[PDB]
């Protein structure tokens, strides 16, 4: 189905630039696609919602009473 | 369809919403349905037309059967063997209706089940209390007959428990 | 696999080729019927570890009984042909 | 000095591990010749039978029959009814019975006890 | 050539048979084929009766 | 394999077998090369400091303590080539390996196909037909009284002689027959 | 029972692979664990979740496998990592396809393993569950990148150590395009069911900026 | 966490247990107690056939979710509004059951606290 | 039911006033057409039974077990042609004369419709059973292992003939219908106690229960071909048939009974099971697996629930089917290797490679995979089971597990591996055997498609 | 058609331990007075396209300008486009 | 039979064993298919212990982690009617007592 390669014996084999380019060109998509979706969706690895601080809530809302009522 | 009873096979009314497109973006649902059924219905349907017709240029029918009652094991002499017979073939036809009349409520439940999708614990209350109720009956009527199960053994098990039921209300009656 | 079939002009230029690599063999000296003990001058380990780059080099290990009694480079080189159904 | 390796029934010693082997005296030559020597002596009659030409069937061999003669058909005459084998027989073959009619017997009358009280929840089965 | 008749006698004929058997045979029976309800939505309207479902409480809208 | 097992291993056998297992499994140990070749010469500088060793006795009294070192570090997942006894494709092609016999089963139409190749087997059937004859008196005659101390067969001593004992070594079915 | 079951087998499973020499044997061990995660997954109220990791642990554990197998029958039917060296430039394709499988299998963000882990493992941190089976499964997610790193450097790039008779061969079609479909799974496929399938569980929306990303510095 | 740290190495009745909660009467705190309001009805709540887990008080954002779902399919980026809206709600669910852990767990203290000062009025 | 109990009379003077090289040609044909007639009584009603006359009734119990006793005679002198080639004329149509008066002992057996009839042919199945294992037996044992085989089914036997003509002095009437309607229950007594003692025991041993089936492994190894087939087919399913139709007289006393005989058929499985693990001989593998299967049977029997009786049967005819074929591809090895030997024939599927596809079918038959109708019988008999008690699932796991262990330990060892060297007799599957093995398949993968013919009469 | 036209093996003479890590290996013995044989045999594995290595991060990062350049550009696209 | 010589010459290769030599009683044990007894790297005893003190660790820190459970500090989750009472279980004709939900 492909072309012939001869063996090397202890030298670098044959390499066709067929697959040379289609492997940069998927290393390339890949990398491509990993910063697009950093850029458009952030929210998915940093967050978009804060997280509130339980002790930065004043006792007005919390319901408590100043330890005399009941 | 008239193939079957519409009473004995409830079914809704069965409401499905309108398609309300908000995008000017064409779908490939519609089309591939379009082209399915071009390729694939029309086909079928004229082949089924031609089977149709050649069924209806030779008509002939067939019947159910009817059965007459016979007394029951109830009414049948101690050794009279042949009214033993006739009521425990009797006996049998009925255990074979009566299952078959459970079977029909398990597909009401089953088919409930599937079509109420997620509330389909709220909107199945009803089937549920009909199974529960048509199972308790035939557990009464027929469970731990055995495998020699015969009108005699189920008669047996009715009268137990109506004398246990007798004493039991006598008991609350005088308490 | 894909393998190419290998003939004994190949198996013996591989043997010639790893024991030409071999420092402790001076290369003119070296021959194919030359033996390993006695027109080298090789210790028992020396042969061994001979053996182990053979194997190293074709891939397969020669059981140790066997190994031990392969003395000269046209022994192992029949020894591998026999091994591997080499026809020419 | 390193650790240890202990044999057990299932990890066997090693043969280098052996210390009977380093061991040696002449009268464990003289066993280990005459081994060999039986063992050839059968390579070299198996060897004969095996290349003929002639041969067009099976090589009956004798240690083969001999296996299957004292595995199955050589037991109950060598048998004989010692303690050992009395007690062996008599637990090996009564004790489960006894223990799976005990254990069957009990969650029957645990189950009987709950139906005749009621208390069981049978509901649905119908099919028994 | 070869795709098309693969296409005709590998999923042709094996798609008319199939829908001609559960069409006119396996849904003659009933609940043998059962749907799950199609969800409805409020603003939806249904094709059989043409009424429509009423939206909802106008909640509070912010953020 | 090919050759016959000797009665015993002598201390030189010994030696070189735990060598060999010692440079495999040190390997096995290193796996970048150059590590492999200092570790495995230094393995070979504390080998040979007994070389030239006298007596039998502590000579012995070694070769013990080096197995139970070896046993105590011996990496228990060593390095395995591919059809040793242990390796990932030892037996693979034992499937297909059928005996030679199985053609004179083949049907005649079977036959047919391939004549050239059956007239050759006919011949090579020939050959070991007249080869036996000779082979069985050959190693009546050779024999010691009580049978061999050794299986180890001789060759042929005649023109016309072939080995005793060879229908079944050169046919082989193959190393990968397919 | 189930979290219990899963947590004990994804840590055991990842602590064996973590020191196998065949790669066989360490991709099995791999799809163990992933079994055991999602069987963790099962085990917090999570079914759903659980399925979409077994459709993208599909993909990318298929595309690691072949990729394995295409490694082996170059080497002429060679399994152990310490054989196989610098293939890096060698078979450019194949190691492209298994750097990407590797970074879907550990999750790396915006990739098909992206989508089901981190919200496993999301899920995980807030669920009235046992605390060893979460410490073990923040475990076996570092044991998982560990044995990525491990099959990645013994195998692609130091120097060579198959036998000298160089066979390296990758131009067949057959071979390039199974590899290249099941790495544009792996790459898209996450991202597309994601998106695509009705929301059936109510999302983590509110976490903690440590508790959000933990799996980020695990791996 | 640090909850769990105090929980189990601290006092274990000075925090609260989340199977027992609430612990406290709801009008402990104030006596107005405003009331939360369900937006969808039974009917199309049943209808859209969510989820039994789905059916929160922030079902209408995923009813709306769904209609854009089921209307602009093919363009499954088309909506982002409603998804995002959902989100926010369940962030304000959870900042309420966080507001409500919290509250319990001063109320606990306050109540602990009292406690402590009449058993040492009645001792001195 | 005369209609094939006349051609089967009527096979014997065509048997013996054929050609002296045309006998099996006509045995087999006639033999075949026949059993085409008797497929006739498949056909079966809901209610009671086929009542043909005062002496001969059918049921749907009775009708697949008839089917199959029809079916085997063909397979029977199918691989019997082949080790009687070098018999006399009259010898072969004595053997054929055996197997035709077993074959009409049977269809007349499965009829009864009276209890004392039903025994005497059931008896009668004895004596042709016993000629052929110990005259056409290759080993010298044959005679011990026929004696075994007598005697054992007749100290259970004798004793229940002294109980049935009891109850006829009791009732007035053996005749199955009348018992049936007539039924009173047994009270708890010594006499009502050594009664079903006397009713059961006699079909306890040739089921065989566990603890009376050593004549089994003897009878079976040293029978030859045909004998194996119809003892593991057929002539075990008469201790089931007859359980089945003598225990609606033992009532309520089978549930204080059950007990002793539950033990030994539960616990008797795993062990037989695992002696399968442990086995040098083929056929007596073979052997201990069908007491493993029978004593499945006889838990389903003693249970006595409908789902019992349906399991019950079914796995009475699939145990039958697959036992014949594994017997049958037993002895197409033995043809070859004249050994009896598991061990020493290896590698079998590099040279035999549709022989090894059949062993493989029958393996996977034996190890119960679905959607066979063996596994119809173990499941509905597993469920049955479970209702009766919980803790039944463990000893029905462990023995499927074994099954399977021992299933494919014989498939692996035969079939697979390195062929042994020093065998070269070993010649390419004749027409014959591989007709044999699609014959006895077959049957069993369209039986899967209908099942409800073979679930017996509370279906 | 298979691989069959006779290749040929290079010159023994091309093999030379100068330029590999080898040489520390025989400084390490020459120190403690040891020469290793065979250290020459190995020296193929670092002569060719072996001579090179790539990093860990530089294997992750193996499409990384290109990738990047298409998303600037990607970006400055989106932003020309939107910002109309 | 694993741990026999595998690169003798036998006569049953597979079975590693040769014509004329006495059989083990329990050949059929020992098959290279079943239970073999060649020499470990590690003692039996070393790893019997380590695997039993591996799965007694993991059984014993599984119970303390089910003793000392992890969650969020959070409430329990509201439910608008009623704590969705009937939409699970139904039994509409009860009317349960209610339940409000505390707006915070
Ligand atoms: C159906 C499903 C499966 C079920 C079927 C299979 C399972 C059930 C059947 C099989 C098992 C049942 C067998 C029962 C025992 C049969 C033994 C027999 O026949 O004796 C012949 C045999 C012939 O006697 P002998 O030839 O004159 O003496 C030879 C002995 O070496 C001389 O030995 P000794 O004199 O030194 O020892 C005698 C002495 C010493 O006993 C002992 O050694 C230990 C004590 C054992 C029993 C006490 C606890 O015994 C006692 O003092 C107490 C005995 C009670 O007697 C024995 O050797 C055995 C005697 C002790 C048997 C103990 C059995 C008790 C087990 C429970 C019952
Ligand atoms: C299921 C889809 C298929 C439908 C298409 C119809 C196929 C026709 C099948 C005819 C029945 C098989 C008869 C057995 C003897 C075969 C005759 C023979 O000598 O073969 C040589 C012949 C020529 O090749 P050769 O070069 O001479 O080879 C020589 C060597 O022997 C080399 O031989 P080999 O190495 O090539 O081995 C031959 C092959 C075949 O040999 C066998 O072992 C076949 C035995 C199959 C099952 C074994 C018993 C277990 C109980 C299952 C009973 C189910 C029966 C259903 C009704 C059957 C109606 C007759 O062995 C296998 O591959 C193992 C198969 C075991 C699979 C286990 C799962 C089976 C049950 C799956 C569910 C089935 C119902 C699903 C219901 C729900 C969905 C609709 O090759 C074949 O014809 C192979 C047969 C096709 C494979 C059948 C496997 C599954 C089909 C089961 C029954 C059909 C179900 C229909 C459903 C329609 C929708
Ligand atoms: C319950 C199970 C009881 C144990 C089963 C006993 C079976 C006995 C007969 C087995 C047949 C012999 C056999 O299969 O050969 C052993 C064969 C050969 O060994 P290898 O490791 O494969 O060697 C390869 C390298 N040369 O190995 C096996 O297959 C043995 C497998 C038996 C498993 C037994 C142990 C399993 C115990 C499971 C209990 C835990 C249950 C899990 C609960 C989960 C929680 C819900
Ligand atoms: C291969 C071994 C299998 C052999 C098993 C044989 C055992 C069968 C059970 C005992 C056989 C005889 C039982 C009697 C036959 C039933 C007839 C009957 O019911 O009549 C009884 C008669 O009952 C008896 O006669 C029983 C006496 C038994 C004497 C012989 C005992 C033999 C051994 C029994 C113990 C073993 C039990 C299990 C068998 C184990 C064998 C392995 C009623 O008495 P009536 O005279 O009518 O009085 C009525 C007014 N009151
Ligand atoms: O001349 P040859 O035929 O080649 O014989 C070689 C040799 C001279 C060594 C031999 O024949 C001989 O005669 N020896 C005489 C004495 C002798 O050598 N005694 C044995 C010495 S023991 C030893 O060498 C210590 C070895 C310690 C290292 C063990 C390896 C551990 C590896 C652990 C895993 C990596």
């Amino acid at each position: 189905g492909g072309v012939h390669i001869e063996p090397r014996y202890r030298q670098f084999p044959q390499l066709t630039r067929s697959q040379l380019i289609q492997a940069e060109f998927f290393s390339a998509t890949m990398w491509f696609w990993i910063l697009w979706r950093f850029w458009h969706d952030s929210d998915a690895v940093l967050g978009h919602f804060p997280y509130p601080d339980p002790s930065q809530w004043t006792d007005e809302e919390l319901g408590i009473l100043p330890d005399d009522e009941d | 369809p008239d193939s079957w009873d519409k009473d004995v096979y409830p079914e809704p009314p069965r409401r499905t919403p309108a398609p309300a497109p908000q995008t000017s973006l064409p779908n490939p649902v519609t089309y591939l349905t379009k082209i399915f059924d071009l390729l694939v219905d029309r086909p079928v349907t004229l082949a089924r037309e031609f089977i149709e017709q050649q069924h209806a240029k030779n008509r002939y029918y067939y019947y159910h059967r009817e059965f007459r009652r016979v007394p029951d094991i109830t009414e049948c002499e101690e050794k009279d063997i042949l009214c033993m017979f006739e009521a425990e073939m009797q006996w049998r036809r009925d255990y074979k209706v009566d299952q078959e009349i459970v079977n029909i409520i398990q597909e009401r439940l089953k088919a409930c089940q599937q079509r109420e999708g997620e509330s389909y614990r709220q909107n199945c209350a009803k089937e549920l209390e009909q199974f529960t109720q048509v199972s308790k009956a035939f557990q009464d009527r027929y469970s731990d007959l055995g495998a020699h199960y015969s009108a005699r053994k189920c008669l047996a098990k009715q009268k137990q428990r109506m004398l246990a039921e007798r004493k039991a209300a006598k008991e609350a009656a005088a308490a | 696999s894909d393998a190419p079939p290998l003939t004994l002009e190949a198996i013996k230029d591989r043997v010639l080729y790893v024991l030409k690599l071999y420092d402790k063999i001076d290369p003119e000296k070296l021959s194919v019927n030359s033996h390993f003990m006695k027109d080298l001058g090789l210790d028992s380990l020396d042969q061994v570890e001979i053996i182990m780059a053979m194997e190293d080099e074709f891939g397969f290990e020669i059981p140790d009984i066997d190994a031990e009694k392969l003395m000269c480079p046209q022994e192992i080189v029949d020894y591998i042909a026999d091994k591997k159904d080499v026809y020419e | 000095s390193f650790p240890k390796y202990k044999p057990s029934r299932l990890a066997t010693l090693p043969a280098t591990l052996d210390p009977a082997e380093y061991d040696i005296s002449p009268e464990t030559r003289k066993a280990q010749a005459e081994r060999l020597a039986i063992r050839s002596r059968l390579k070299r009659e198996y060897l004969l039978q095996y290349n003929d030409p002639n041969r067009l069937g099976v090589i009956e061999d004798p240690a083969l029959i001999r296996w299957t003669y004292a595995r199955s058909a050589n037991i109950y005459p060598n048998f004989r009814p010692t303690p050992k084998t009395s007690l062996l027989g008599a637990l090996f073959g009564i004790g489960p019975l006894f223990f799976w009619y005990y254990v069957f017997k009990t969650d029957r009358d645990k189950k009987e006890k709950l139906i005749q009280e009621g208390k069981l929840d049978q509901t649905f089965n119908i099919s028994y | 050539y070869r795709h098309s008749i693969f296409a005709v006698t590998h999923v042709l004929i094996p798609v008319w048979i199939i829908h001609y058997y559960l069409k006119y045979h396996v849904t003659a029976k009933p609940y043998t084929v059962v749907e799950r309800k199609p969800r409805i939505f409020p603003g939806d309207t249904i094709l059989e009766t043409g009424e429509v479902i009423p939206l909802m409480k106008e909640f509070p809208d912010q953020h | 394999a090919f050759s016959a097992p000797a009665a015993y291993l002598t201390h030189q056998q010994k030696v070189l077998r735990l060598y060999k297992r010692a440079l495999r499994h040190l390997e096995s140990w290193c796996v970048h090369r150059d590590k492999y070749r200092y570790f495995a010469c230094l393995m070979r500088a504390r080998f040979d400091e007994h070389k030239n060793e006298k007596d039998m006795v502590k000579a012995t009294q070694l070769l013990r303590q080096a197995e139970e070192e070896f046993w105590y570090g011996q990496h228990p997942q060593p390095y395995i080539f591919p059809e040793s006894p242990g390796g990932t494709s030892y037996e693979r092609y034992e499937c297909y390996k059928v005996p030679e016999w199985c053609l004179d089963d083949w049907h005649p139409s079977e036959k047919a196909m391939y004549p050239d190749y059956f007239a050759k087997r006919e011949q090579w059937k020939r050959l070991r037909r007249e080869s036996w004859e000779r082979e069985v008196k050959q190693l009546q005659e050779e024999t010691p009284p009580g049978g061999p101390r050794t299986e180890a067969l001789p060759p042929a001593r005649k023109e016309g002689d072939l080995p005793p004992l060879w229908w079944h070594i050169v046919t082989r079915p193959r190393e990968r027959p397919m | 029972m189930t979290l219990c079951l899963g947590a004990i087998t994804t840590l055991f499973t990842a602590l064996c692979a973590i020191t196998q020499n065949d790669i066989k044997k360490i991709v099995a061990f791999s799809t163990s664990s992933q079994l055991g995660l999602m069987m963790v997954t099962i085990g917090i109220n999570q079914p759903h979740l659980a399925f979409l990791h077994i459709c993208m642990h599909a993909f990318f554990k298929a595309m690691l496998f072949m990729c394995s197998g295409s490694i082996i029958h170059s080497l002429n039917d060679e399994q152990d990592i310490r054989k196989m060296g610098g293939l890096y430039k060698a078979m450019p394709f194949t190691t492209t396809a298994l750097i990407i499988g590797s970074l879907a299998l550990t999750g790396m963000p915006y990739l098909t393993g992206f989508y089901s882990k981190d919200l496993i493992i999301e899920a995980v941190n807030m669920s009235y569950t046992n605390a060893w089976a979460l410490l073990m499964t923040l475990i076996a997610t570092s044991l998982t990148a560990a044995y990525s790193t491990r099959i990645i450097f013994f195998a692609f790039l130091g120097k060579p150590r198959f036998p000298p008779l160089v066979l390296i061969n990758e131009n067949n079609p057959l071979l390039i395009n199974s590899i290249k479909r099941l790495l544009i799974g792996s790459i898209f496929a996450g991202f597309i069911i994601s998106n695509n399938i009705p929301p059936m569980t109510v999302p983590n929306t509110t976490m903690p900026l440590y508790m959000k990303m933990t799996a980020l510095i695990v791996t | 966490g640090a909850h769990l740290a105090r929980r189990y190495l601290g006092d274990a009745s000075k925090e609260p247990d989340p199977l027992r909660m609430p612990t406290f009467p709801p009008d402990y705190g104030f006596p107005e107690r405003k009331e939360r309001e369900m937006v969808a009805t039974q009917q199309e709540m049943n209808d859209a056939q969510l989820m039994l887990q789905q059916r929160d008080y922030c079902a209408h954002y995923l009813i709306q979710l769904l209609k854009c779902k089921r209307d602009s399919f093919p363009n499954f980026l088309a909506c982002k509004h409603e998804q995002h809206d959902w989100d926010y709600c369940e962030h304000l669910d959870y900042v309420k059951r966080m507001k409500e852990f919290e509250r319990e767990r001063r109320l606990l203290q306050r109540k602990k606290r009292r406690e402590q000062r009449e058993a040492e009025m009645a001792r001195g | 039911m005369l209609k094939i109990i006349i051609p089967t009379t009527m096979l014997l003077p065509m048997t013996w006033m054929s050609k002296h090289n045309m006998i099996w040609i006509n045995a087999t044909v006639h033999s075949l057409l026949i059993s085409l007639i008797s497929l006739s009584l498949l056909n079966q009603l809901g209610e009671n039974s086929l009542n043909f006359s005062l002496t001969f009734f059918s049921d749907s119990l009775s009708a697949p077990l008839l089917v199959l006793t029809t079916w085997l005679l063909p397979l029977m002198l199918m691989a019997s042609q082949s080790h009687l080639s070098k018999e006399t004329t009259t010898r072969k149509k004595l053997y054929i004369t055996m197997l035709i008066l077993l074959q009409l002992f049977l269809i007349m057996t499965f009829t009864a419709t009276e209890l004392i009839l039903f025994y005497i042919l059931f008896e009668a199945t004895l004596v042709p059973t016993l000629i052929i294992i110990t005259r056409w037996g290759n080993q010298t044992e044959r005679l011990n292992a026929g004696l075994y085989f007598l005697f054992y089914t007749l100290a259970g036997s004798l004793p229940l003939l002294v109980a049935l003509v009891y109850i006829q002095n009791t009732t007035g009437s053996l005749n199955f219908l009348i018992i049936h309607y007539w039924s009173h229950p047994l009270s708890n007594s010594w006499s009502n106690i050594f009664m079903w003692l006397a009713c059961i025991m006699a079909f306890m041993v040739k089921m065989p229960l566990y603890g009376l089936h050593l004549w089994l492994p003897k009878a079976h190894v040293e029978a030859p071909i045909a004998g194996s087939m119809v003892l593991a087919a057929v002539l075990l399913k008469l201790g089931g048939y007859g359980m089945m139709r003598i225990t609606t007289i033992l009532n309520p006393l089978t549930n204080y009974m059950a007990y002793p005989f539950l033990m030994l058929s539960m616990w008797g499985m795993i062990m037989t099971s695992s002696i399968c693990l442990r086995q040098t001989d083929l056929k007596s593998l073979i052997a201990y697996s069908s007491v493993s299967h029978m004593a499945l049977v006889i838990v389903a029997i003693m249970i006595q629930t409908p789902w019992s009786f349906m399991g019950a049967t079914a796995l009475m005819i699939a145990h039958g089917l697959t036992s014949s074929m594994l017997f049958c591809l037993a002895n197409t090895n033995y043809e070859r290797v004249h050994s009896r030997t598991m061990i020493l024939a290896r590698g079998l599927q590099t040279l035999l490679p549709l022989m090894a596809t059949w062993w493989l079918v029958a393996s996977l038959t034996n190890l119960a995979l679905p959607p066979s109708i063996n596994l119809i019988g173990e499941l509905f008999i597993i469920t049955a089971s479970f209702s009766w008690s919980n803790i039944t699932i463990i000893l029905m796991g462990m023995n499927m597990m074994i099954t399977a262990l021992y299933s494919l330990y014989m498939l692996i060892t035969t079939q697979r591996g390195k062929y042994t060297h020093h065998i070269n007799n070993i010649k390419p599957s004749f027409t014959r055997e591989n007709a044999l093995m699609a014959l006895h398949i077959l049957p069993l993968l369209l039986l899967t498609l209908n099942p409800k013919m073979i679930l017996g009469p509370l279906y | 058609e298979h691989g069959h036209s006779k290749m040929e093996l290079p010159d023994y003479k091309q093999w030379k331990i100068e330029g590999t890590p080898l040489e520390t290996v025989q400084e390490k013995l020459a120190a403690r007075g040891l020469r290793d044989p065979w250290g020459r045999n190995e020296a193929w594995r670092y002569s060719g396209g072996f001579a090179n290595n790539v990093s860990f991060v530089g294997a992750l990062l193996k499409g990384f300008k290109w990738g990047f350049a298409a998303f600037v550009v990607a970006v400055g696209a989106e932003y020309y486009l939107e910002s109309q | 039979q694993q741990e026999r010589d595998p690169w003798y010459d036998w006569d049953h290769p597979d079975l590693r064993l040769n014509w004329g030599e006495p059989i083990h009683w329990d050949l059929d044990m020992y098959i290279r298919n079943r239970v073999d007894t060649s020499p470990t790297p590690v003692s039996w005893n070393t790893m019997c212990k380590h695997l039993f003190g591996f799965v007694a660790f993991m059984l014993f820190m599984f119970w303390v982690g089910e003793i000392y459970p992890s969650y969020q500090p959070v409430g329990p989750k509201q439910y608008p009617y009623n704590d969705l009472y009937l939409e699970r279980g139904g039994d509409p004709t009860k009317e349960p007592e209610p339940v409000v939900h505390y707006e915070i």
